[PDB]
């Protein structure tokens, strides 16, 4: 919380965010986290099927 | 100065249990057929040989 930086130019730091209540899937355009993350499993709703076409 | 590691990995696809091509090793095997028989005055009786 808060933490005023006592520093002058808005544009000589970075800044991030850190929200672990929700979980994405690891897609290869979004950076790695930190640690170990863990291998959560989901579901493919539509899977291959035999039919009859 | 920085650093991006994206590493690659190939596995099985997800259509695979559906189809695919099995690869067979073929000896020789047993001989089975399916007759027809009749004689006299009887009709006709099948079975398996």
């Amino acid at each position: 919380s808060d933490h005023t930086t006592t520093c002058t130019d808005v544009k000589q730091c970075r800044a991030y965010l850190i929200d672990n209540k929700k979980w994405v899937y690891n897609s290869g355009r979004l950076p790695r986290g930190e640690g170990d993350t863990f291998k959560g499993k989901l579901h493919v709703p539509f899977v291959p099927v035999k039919a009859k076409c | 100065e920085n650093t991006q590691m994206s590493e690659a990995y190939v596995e099985r696809s997800e259509e695979c249990s559906i189809d695919h091509a099995k690869a067979y090793k073929v000896h020789t095997g047993t001989v089975q057929a399916m007759v027809n028989i009749t004689y006299g005055s009887v009709s006709w009786r099948s079975a398996d040989v």
